[PDB]
């Protein structure tokens, strides 16, 4: 008697420095809100 | 694929499945 | 090696902040929330 979600990235159960990048400012975030 | 360092937003909007 | 805390929602990439982000102004928390 279980049931199994599914997300974007996988499933889901009961429970028995290259690759950084820049963000946005804060600026950019108000203008988006 | 889930990272799982927090700030990962899980909601409902992110979920297409479900099974019995 | 650099240690991250945040990684975007759709781009899938390790982000790094702006300090204005830790130097929030109270206007911007008034705004945002
Ligand atoms: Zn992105």
């Amino acid at each position: 008697n279980e049931i199994i979600f599914g997300l974007n990235d996988g499933y889901y159960g009961a429970p028995f420095q290259n690759c950084v990048r820049n963000s946005y400012d804060v600026f950019s975030l108000l203008r988006l809100h | 694929l889930h990272v799982e360092l927090p700030s990962q937003q899980r909601r409902l909007r992110h979920l297409r499945n479900i099974a019995a | 090696t650099m240690q991250v805390s945040f990684v975007c929602q759709r781009c899938s990439q390790p982000l790094k902040l702006d300090t204005s982000f830790k130097i929030l102004d109270r206007v911007t928390i008034q705004e945002l929330t």
